[PDB]
């Protein structure tokens, strides 16, 4: 009986993740409240 | 100016292992299994016997651990200022008493080791003749086994004096010595092989021989926080510390750490048996209050009585204390007698020998006013 | 499945500014978006926090 240490290894081993792609798609603005003004469309 | 308060000095982390190994989060409960080498048995049998089996040996190896258990730390909280009122001379105040402190309470870890460390026997070393002594320890570790080199022993203050009190150094013609090293200064040579080397944070009557493979010290530095607007590297006598002081809020607390990781570890035997050091105790004869005859203070005060025994050891907190008049005079545990009767009285103190048999006695009066 | 013009859809970010106790190190800006990292060691307890936030 000869006492032996441990092995702890990693070889290729990556728990399943989402992917990023949403994320650049959406309009984006940076910074209290925004407020975006509407311009006005007059009738005839 | 200058009256500096007495303090201790640093010997005994430097005569222990300091950091055998570095890596010991790296393995399961922060502890490292240290393998030690077998050996094999063998087996006789006679020629031309008539039956030929034989009887195989076995080779196991028999690992020990060592793990950190400890964290010295050391919390200090400024008056209430950061940089003038607190620590108006900086790398003067605070900071070295801190350090100081530590460096103390590791000298202290180390020592509770030693002496917390299983001897088994204890060897009995007379004041008459303390050569026999030391070659007593010699032979004890002859009979392990231990390797002859890198074996170094640890004295008191009580040890040093009853070996200069030794009439085989004093003399300078039983120790051969024609310059007297025990009379003309009061460093004792080297005797029995090991060196002398002085440690009062031990007890006094109590010497420790060990060899180099007795004791395992692990000493980490704790890594700088991220979290901390301060932070330092500071060392102390050769193992680093960790100060942080991040300015903890709350109730304006600037409370400030010094603090590093230690661990402890006795070397033993693949059966178990601590035979690779030994102990000598002072084998005491006679005690004594020091003081003689007193007083008191006055008819209801206090007075904290102390006993010396004859080689000049304080043995107050292993010592009992009676009193034949309690009614007319009150004596605590640790011998703070009171005075609560004016007249005479008496006390009897009385201490065990190391050497083990009738407990030595020493009765002293009183006059209470 | 979801078929949309840029101009909908719109998001707002603000990457906020660290306090005051902060020790804050090297900015992210995970997927476009800026983002604070925050450090505070807290010493009446037995840990340290780390925040990622925005």
């Amino acid at each position: 009986i000869f006492v032996k240490p441990e092995l702890v290894a990693e070889i290729g081993v990556k728990q399943l993740q989402r992917e990023i792609v949403l994320p650049g798609l959406v309009w984006t603005n940076p910074l209290d409240t925004i407020t975006v003004r509407v311009p006005a469309i007059t009738t005839a | 100016i200058g009256v500096k308060q007495l303090q201790r000095e640093i010997v005994l982390p430097g005569l222990v292992w300091t950091n055998p190994l570095t890596d010991f989060g790296g393995s399961k409960n922060d502890t490292i299994t240290v393998r030690v080498p077998a050996i094999t048995t063998a087996n006789r049998r006679d020629l031309r016997d008539p039956d030929r089996t034989v009887i195989a040996s076995e080779l196991v190896e028999h690992s020990f651990g060592v793990t950190l258990d400890k964290h010295v730390y050391a919390a200090l909280k400024f008056t209430d200022e950061q940089r003038t009122l607190d620590i108006r001379d900086y790398t003067k105040q605070v900071l070295m008493p801190q350090v100081s402190a530590v460096a103390y309470e590791l000298e202290d870890y180390i020592a509770e080791l030693i002496e917390g460390a299983p001897y088994e026997e204890t060897i009995l070393i007379d004041p008459a003749d303390t050569v026999p002594a030391f070659i007593t320890a010699d032979q004890r570790m002859g009979e392990a086994n231990v390797p002859t080199d890198s074996r170094r022993l640890v004295v008191g203050s009580a040890v040093a004096a009853a070996l200069a009190k030794d009439k085989q150094f004093r003399h300078a013609d039983w120790s051969g010595d024609q310059a007297n090293a025990a009379l003309r200064e009061a460093h004792v040579g080297r005797l029995a092989g090991m060196n002398v080397i002085r440690s009062n944070a031990i007890a006094p009557d109590k010497a420790y021989l060990w060899h180099r493979t007795a004791f395992i010290l692990a000493y980490r530095t704790p890594v700088v926080p991220e979290g901390a607007k301060a932070g330092a590297s500071f060392s102390a006598n050769g193992v680093a510390l960790r100060w942080l002081a991040d300015y903890d809020y709350s109730q304006l607390g600037d409370r400030t750490l010094l603090d590093v990781f230690t661990g402890r570890k006795v070397v033993t035997e693949v059966d178990g048996s601590f035979v690779r050091a030994v102990e000598l105790q002072l084998q005491a004869s006679s005690i004594t209050i020091v003081g003689g005859a007193f007083a008191l203070a006055t008819t209801t005060g206090t007075k904290q009585l102390k006993v010396r025994d004859d080689n000049g050891t304080d043995v107050t907190a292993r010592c009992t204390f009676a009193s034949s008049a309690g009614t007319k005079a009150t004596v605590s545990a640790a011998g703070l007698v009171t005075g609560v009767a004016a007249g005479t009285a008496d006390i009897t103190a009385s201490y065990v020998p190391p050497q083990g048999g009738t407990a030595k006695t020493a009765t002293v009066t009183v006059t209470v006013p």
